[PDB]
RNA sequence: GGCGCAUAAAGAUGAGACGCGUUUUAGAGCUAUGCUGUUUUGAAAAAAACAGCAUAGCAAGUUAAAAUAAGGCUAGUCCGUUAUCAACUUGAAAAAGUGGCACCGAGUCGGUGCUU
């Protein structure tokens, strides 16, 4: 039990408390992905829309910068035959130092994806842990 | 002037409050230090401190054990390399120098490329001759021919780095190898544990059926088809399902409420096993042990399967066959894909990224993700047999190194190493006389007790040595000392008791601790036979008779067995019912029966002279674990023993400890009797008290003798003071910070010591919605209401059982569909006019429970007194109340409360129990922080030895401050600002001082200190209303908070006027001035400027994110070792910054390298922090900066306050992070309206109060269009986020006609736009908008910086504009 | 706060073994076509690949070695993620010390009096 292991287990416990309870065989994820994860999101589809935020970084205002970069997208199975996809996320520590690249910019495929994700609301409980 | 201090304690926060006598909090001009222009500040003297939660210390223990396991493994490799160090230079010189260089790029590698066999050709012949190492050692175990030396070495260096588990002990034998004897063992322990309606499996034999080649989720149905048992969800069947990886449940099986999931594959097996075991009792516990044992056995039969040529290679020769069923059954599948699907072949084997077979080896996948991906494809195919039957049994396309070969007993590896050295001993000289040493360094499991093998430089080790040289497992015995290290072992990780220190607590199942628990339960059990006409408890000789006549017979005994084997047998008592013990005893004499089975003697365990002998045999069993040291300490007691119990008594283990030591139970004696705790708790007499009531007693000597030794000897350091507390480390961090801020807070108010300091803490609202908690036991009562009553109320209206959180229908359905006042029925939809009354009025207690509240139609049905209701109402329903107590619809306490017509009403002991029931505050952290904060500021002496108690410590609950908050319209909801810490502490002062100034005499039960025994049985008048502030009694109305009530109100309508300006009842001093109290209190809770500070920290922790990631051309990677340049080898990214530094310097800008003046932040990671502070200017020249001004290097930790124009406060969390600092001056009427409107059905007070709040919100609907523009100009001043603000203004405009309750709840969720900390994204009505993080750290460089003190009172302001 | 059968629980700390996972290198990739040097009865050519790249189709595809927080000195089969911490003045460190009081008010504290 690490600082994030048992709270991941109570995370999927309250996921099983929110919906149909018959869950079985939680995925044995490694410690390397769990101990650097900011947000555990649950959803229905494998394609996860990732979030976004703006800034005031030396002009370039009202653009869209994604923050939660996926590093592990595994699934868990319930009884019977209903698939839910786990997603672990990491906050993007982008600074005010680049050659206007590798700071994550919009590339508006994710913008339209977030529009559909917010309009349909397929997101399930998304909570912070460390 | 006198003053008083109030303290809220928490995890995140701590609140400090300073009041005078007149309750106007002071306000003082403080001095500013630095080089700014504001030479004086004028601040209030009231505030809070919030900070990061105090993390525990389990992650550091985990990382430390990982580091030491890796260092032990590398040095086992070092020993085995050193034993071949001579003759491997004979074969090929730089061979070990190349196995050390197996990681770097071939260009800077200083040898040839191929590690083994040197050249190119023999390496390829090695791979296509030996495909893997399991094939290699499965070859050369059965090889008469001589093998190559480096070949045997690389077979053996793999052999000792993967050793298995040492959870099994001894050597393997068919009593512990195969599943036959283990399944016989579990059916024996099941048959022995129940000894009734059993099951026997002598006919069916699961030695091959449970070991078969099938699917486990079908194999348990096979076994329940063979052995009948109970069912497919029976307890025997569910435990077999636990033995095969499945996760059954037991709520339908134990006849228990909550479900019970169990599996062995999770890391948290034991923490859930004891969690369920405390719910069900310990009498099953060892049986589950065998279950886990049985499970491991079948997993053994999963890996080793070939039993035909099973000699000399049971492991390696097995799963190479699995390699064969991987190989051809790969090709088959390829020969089944291209024939039928030419598409989805490029995305299966050339994919690399989509959970296919390409990602199953060359990428990131698992067995189960790949099985789920090829389920729909391969299940779709037309002709594919022997694959779906192989997929459900988890054995296709399956690698060697699973996550489920963590069930390898090391003896298998040791046996094939034994063979691998026997079949080479005939050839090589050095290897013939070192096989003992090689097998020894394989099997050397460094034991628990011998600790870290240190040489005094440790912080954690304790083992001592009989010599001084380099420690090897060659010679582990004659170097380290056994008995001295064991003696230092037992005293180090013993646990002292908080109830009595300097003592070693007893084990969890000692004989003495078991007698303690059974005599703590049996001293509160009461029996009723026909003839006593009033219930009575047991006597001492009855307790001796029942522990000699029923407990020695069976482990668990029910009340039926009690009344049919004791009252009927020798007492000749027949018509007896027992109220105390419910149905069974949760306390059990398990090890009594256990050691009775082990020694097979009845005299010896029952003889009272062998007590320390038995308890320290149990102590040395529960303390040690390995098989060697466990036996010679029993050789001390080898005189009594019979040499057949040696292989029997050393088998049982224990885990966990009790609660209290031996010197506290059978230790100290009474000054007037000479008896111990146990001596009274089996021989007391008629006053059948309890143990905790004996702790709760004041008059007896034992509690005072406890608090004699609860203080230490000489006063320790304050870190050593907090070192032996309890709780989380978070509240320990809070306690240390609140002692620091008190000890600094005395300094600021003229250095005069205070008068009254108040403390409390409260937290942990994690009930998880209580949706199934009612229907598990409480609502489930009506399911045994059918057992007694018969009225199936849900049969006429099935109403759901998860929305019972509304209290009125909840208390209706907990009332049989009836009334407890008059014989009638009720309307379910007309419950709004029906009234909720209380069994005891609001002038005697305060509680909102089912024990208090009842529901009815008319208040006249209760009665016309403030006492218990009338005699006819209890006696006309004395029949039915015995049923709804018998159906367990209500508890015993409220039924005994209504039947006070027998006891006259409010008895003197009863009203004493109510008047002190609120003020007994029995949480240990409160008493210990009281002791710590007493012993610091209250230490002056006089002409005698006793202490001048200068400053009064005082300790109040959260109930009184919550009531003073609620009843007088002083509301709070947590999500507005973080002022609700500090303001909370303020009320903790007021209800503090205005209770001690008004009650001087009755402070002798909730001040920490030696005071009198002056009780309350003669402090409350047993008659009518006595003289106002001139009488002998303290009060009559048992609710303490009627003192604060301007005008009390009870159900009789007697609107009795307690006087306006109240004066204390013995000395004549005004304590509570009505015309100048609530004006002052409502002014101070509406004050705008409170000093909250976020304290600074240096970020200790990990170097970088714990996930090394593959190579890339970006230079911001952190290397693995020194010379592994991460543009080739990759590694760590995103380092954690500990603290930034503000540096003024010059850079070599331009093509002419001209030194231009710069002033910037620079992040410093923890990687070079010590490298920073050993020499800062040389490291900064190495970074690439010149002209370092050493005085001007400004250290700037995380959470540092920057203030700039229009009062904008931003606080700096990293080099490129900022967090909002300012907060809201939101006045009292707005917060009162927001709490009252946002809980339109969530107050549960009076119907008149309901119409008052309804008309209040309907007249003050004018507020939600002024809150919005306050937030508008506020966020336009201090946030400057225009876009999302305009979005939420338009979104507010779009819901203008929305109803009130939903709009108030959405506006308190809207408040989190403007808290402190990092900004977040908030759930609005619909328009969930994006967070706006700040990274533009340029504006910080020209602002002002505040190095503030710990309480925020003291401060200094440094400027960065002219900083040059 | 849930004191919840009216109790009040018990709490944190420390030793050992795994089994994984991750990352580089080693497991000579092959065939065909098209781009880069040279050879040759030679005048650049006539073209042979020995090597490198790209594009299509084929073949296998499991296992190892190293490291698993940079490293440190106190050189151990030790230690390096927790508890510890505003500046300033002392002090190696420990630890000590560094700031005027009332009154009228309140938009993140302001204003007035007296005074070392």
């Amino acid at each position: 039990m690490t600082t994030a292991r048992k709270k991941f287990y109570q995370a999927i416990s309250e996921f099983e408390a929110m919906t149909g309870k018959d869950v079985e065989r939680t995925p044995q994820i490694a410690d390397e992905v769990l101990n650097d994860a900011e947000y555990i999101a649950f959803t229905k589809t494998e394609k996860y829309a990732l979030y976004l935020c703006t800034s005031n970084v030396e002009g370039l205002e009202d653009r869209y910068f994604l923050d939660e970069e996926c590093l592990d997208s595994t699934f868990l199975e319930t009884e019977d035959n209903e698939t839910y996809y786990i997603h672990f996320l990491q906050e993007t520590e982008f600074s005010e130092d680049d050659n206007e690249d590798e700071l994550p910019l919009a590339t508006e495929e994710q913008i339209e994806a977030y529009d559909k994700q917010e309009e349909l609301k397929a997101v399930i409980l998304k909570k912070e842990l460390n | 002037k006198k003053y008083s201090i109030g303290l809220d304690i928490g995890t995140n926060s701590v609140g400090w409050a300073v009041i005078t006598d007149d309750y106007k909090v002071p306000s003082k001009k403080f001095k500013v230090l630095g080089n700014t222009d504001r030479h004086s500040i004028k601040k209030n003297l009231i505030g809070a401190l919030l900070f990061d939660s105090g993390e525990t210390a389990e992650a550091t223990r985990l990382k430390r054990t990982a580091r030491r396991r890796y260092t032990r493994r590398k040095n086992r490799i070092c020993y085995l390399q050193e034993i071949f160090s001579n003759e491997m230079a004979k074969v090929d010189d730089s061979f070990f120098h190349r196995l050390e260089e197996s990681f770097l790029v071939e260009e800077d590698k200083k040898h040839e490329r191929h590690p083994i066999f040197g050249n190119i050709v023999d390496e390829v012949a090695y791979h296509e001759k030996y495909p893997t190492i399991y094939h290699l050692r499965k070859k050369l175990v059965d090889s008469t021919d001589k093998a190559d030396l480096r070949l045997i070495y690389l077979a053996l260096a793999h052999m000792i780095k993967f050793r298995g588990h040492f959870l099994i002990e001894g050597d393997l034998n068919p009593d512990n190898s195969d599943v036959d004897k283990l399944f016989i063992q579990l059916v024996q322990t099941y048959n022995q544990l129940f000894e009734e309606n059993p099951i026997n499996a002598s006919g069916v034999d699961a030695k091959a059926i449970l070991s078969a080649r099938l699917s486990k989720s079908r194999r348990l149905e096979n076994l329940i088809a063979q052995l009948p048992g109970e069912k497919k969800n029976g307890l025997f069947g569910n435990l077999i399902a636990l033995s095969l990886g499945l996760t059954p449940n037991f709520k339908s099986n134990f006849d228990l409420a909550e479900d019970a999931k169990l599996q062995l594959s999770k890391d948290t097996y034991d923490d859930d096993l004891d969690n369920l075991l405390a719910q069900i009792g310990d009498q099953y516990a060892d049986l589950f042990l065998a279950a886990k044992n049985l499970s491991d056995a079948i997993l053994l039969s999963d890996i080793l399967r070939v039993n035909t040529e099973i000699t000399k290679a049971p492991l390696s020769a097995s799963m190479i066959k699995r390699y064969d069923e991987h190989h051809q059954d790969l090709t088959l599948l390829k020969a089944l894909v291209r024939q039928q699907l030419p598409e989805k072949y490029k995305e299966i084997f050339f994919d690399q990224s989509k959970n296919g077979y390409a990602g199953y080896i060359d990428g990131g996948a698992s067995q189960e993700e790949f099985y789920k991906f090829i389920k729909p494809i391969l299940e779709k195919m037309d002709g594919t047999e022997e694959l779906l039957v192989k997929l459900n049994r988890e054995d296709l396309l399956r690698k060697q190194r699973t996550f489920d070969n963590g069930s390898i007993p090391h003896q298998i590896h040791l046996g094939e190493l034994h063979a691998i050295l026997r079949r080479q001993e005939d050839f090589y000289p050095f290897l013939k006389d070192n096989r003992e040493k090689i097998e020894k360094i394989l099997t050397f499991r460094i034991p628990y007790y011998v600790g870290p093998l240190a040489r005094g430089n440790s912080r954690f080790a304790w083992m001592t040595r009989k010599s001084e040289e380099t420690i090897t497992p060659w010679n582990f015995e004659e170097v380290v000392d056994k008995g001295a290290s064991a003696q230092s072992f037992i005293e180090r990780m013993t646990n002292f008791d908080k109830n009595l220190p300097n003592e070693k607590v007893l084990p969890k199942h000692s004989l003495l601790y078991e007698y303690f628990t059974v005599y703590n339960e049996l001293t509160k059990v009461k029996y009723v036979t026909e003839g006593m006409r009033k219930p009575a408890f047991l006597s001492g000789e009855q307790k001796k008779a029942i522990v000699d006549l029923l407990f020695k017979t069976n482990r668990k005994v029910t009340v039926k067995q009690l009344k049919e084997d004791y009252f009927k047998k020798i007492e000749c008592f027949d018509s007896v019912e027992i109220s105390g013990v419910e149905d069974r005893f949760n306390a059990s004499l398990g090890t009594y029966h256990d050691l009775l089975k082990i020694i097979k003697d009845k005299d010896f365990l029952d003889n009272e002279e062998n007590e320390d002998i038995l308890e320290d045999i149990v102590l040395t069993l529960t303390l040690f674990e390995d098989r060697e040291m466990i036996e010679e300490r029993l050789k001390t007691y080898a005189h009594l023993f019979d040499d057949k119990v040696m292989k029997q008594l050393k088998r049982r283990r224990y885990t966990g400890w009790g609660r209290l030591s031996r010197k506290l139970i059978n230790g100290i004696r009474d000054k007037q009797s000479g008896k111990t705790i146990l001596d009274f708790l089996k021989s007391d007499g008629f006053a059948n008290r309890n143990f905790m009531q004996l702790i709760h007693d004041d008059s007896l000597t034992f509690k005072e003798d406890i608090q004699k030794a609860q203080v230490s000897g000489q006063g320790d350091s304050l870190h050593e003071h907090i070192a032996n507390l309890a709780g989380s480390p978070a509240i320990k961090k809070g306690i240390l910070q609140t002692v620091k801020v008190v000890d600094e807070l005395v300094k600021v108010m003229g250095r005069h010591k205070p008068e009254n300091i108040v403390i409390e803490m409260a937290r942990e609202n994690q009930t998880t919605q209580k949706g199934q908690k009612n229907s598990r036991e409480r609502m489930k009562r009506i399911e045994e209401g059918i057992k007694e009553l018969g009225s199936q109320i849900l049969k006429e209206h099935p109403v759901e059982n998860t929305q019972l959180q509304n209290e009125k229908l909840y208390l209706y359905y907990l009332q049989n569909g009836r009334d407890m006042y008059v014989d009638q029925e009720l309307d379910i939809n007309r419950l709004s006019d029906y009234d909720v009354d209380h069994i005891v009025p609001q002038s005697f207690l305060k509680d909102d429970s089912i024990d208090n509240k009842v529901l009815t139609r008319s208040d006249k049905n209760r009665g016309k007194s403030d006492n218990v209701p009338s005699e006819e109402v209890v006696k006309k329903m004395k029949n039915y109340w015995r049923q709804l107590l018998n159906a367990k619809l209500i508890t015993q306490r409220k039924f005994d409360n209504l039947t006070k017509a027998e006891r006259g009403g409010l008895s003197e002991l009863d009203k004493a129990g109510f008047i002190k029931r609120q003020l007994v505050e029995t949480r240990q952290i409160t008493k210990h922080v009281a002791q710590i904060l007493d012993s610091r500021m209250n230490t002056k002496y006089d002409e005698n030895d006793k202490l001048i108690r200068e400053v009064k410590v005082i300790t109040l609950k959260s109930k009184l401050v919550s009531d003073f908050r609620k009843d007088f319209q002083f509301y709070k909801v947590r999500e507005i600002n973080n002022y609700h810490h500090a303001h909370d502490a303020y009320l903790n002062a007021v209800v503090g001082t205005a209770l001690i100034k008004k009650y001087p005499k009755l402070e002798s039960e909730f001040v920490y200190g030696d005071y009198k025994v002056y009780d309350v049985r003669k402090m409350i008048a047993k008659s009518e209303q006595e003289i106002g502030k001139a009488t002998a009694k303290y009060f009559f109305y048992s609710n303490i908070m009627n003192f604060f009530k301007t005008e009390i109100t009870l159900a009789n309508g007697e609107i009795r006027k307690r006087p306006l300006i109240e004066t204390n009842g013995e000395t004549g001093e005004i304590v509570w001035d009505k015309g100048r109290d609530f004006a002052t209190v409502r002014k101070v809770l509406s004050m705008p400027q409170v000093n909250i500070v976020k304290k600074t920290e240096v970020q200790t922790g990990g170097f970088s994110k714990e996930s090394i990631l593959p190579k890339r051309n970006s230079d911001k990677l952190i290397a693995r070792k020194k010379d592994w340049d991460p543009k080739k080898y990759g590694g760590f990214d995103s380092p954690t910054v500990a603290y930034s530094v503000l540096v003024v310097a010059k850079v070599e800008k331009g093509k002419s390298k001209k030194l231009k003046s710069v002033k910037e932040l620079l992040g410093i990671t923890i990687m070079e922090r010590s490298s920073f502070e050993k020499n800062p200017i040389d490291f900064l020249e190495a970074k690439g900066y010149k002209e370092v001004k050493k005085d001007l290097i400004i250290k700037l930790p995380k959470y540092s306050l920057f203030e700039l124009e229009n009062g904008r406060k931003r606080m700096l969390a990293s080099a490129g992070e900022l967090q909002k600092g300012n907060e809201l001056a939101l006045p009292s009427k707005y917060v009162n309206f927001l709490y009252l409107a946002s809980h339109y059905e969530k107050l549960k007070g009076s119907p008149e109060d309901n119409e008052q709040k309804q008309l209040f919100v309907e007249q003050h609907k004018h507020y939600l269009d002024e809150i919005i523009e306050q937030i508008s100009e506020f966020s336009k001043r201090v946030i400057l986020a225009d876009a999302n603000l305009d979005k939420v203004l338009s979104a507010y405009n779009k819901h203008r006609d929305k109803p009130i309750r939903e709009q108030a709840e959405n506006i308190i969720h809207l408040f989190t736009l403007t808290n402190l900390g990092a900004p977040a994204a908030f759930k609005y009505f619909d328009t969930t908008i994006d967070r706006k993080r700040y990274t533009s750290t340029k504006e910080v460089l020209d602002a002002t910086l505040i190095h503030q003190s710990i309480t925020g009172l003291y401060e200094t302001r440094i400027d960065l504009s002219q900083l040059g």
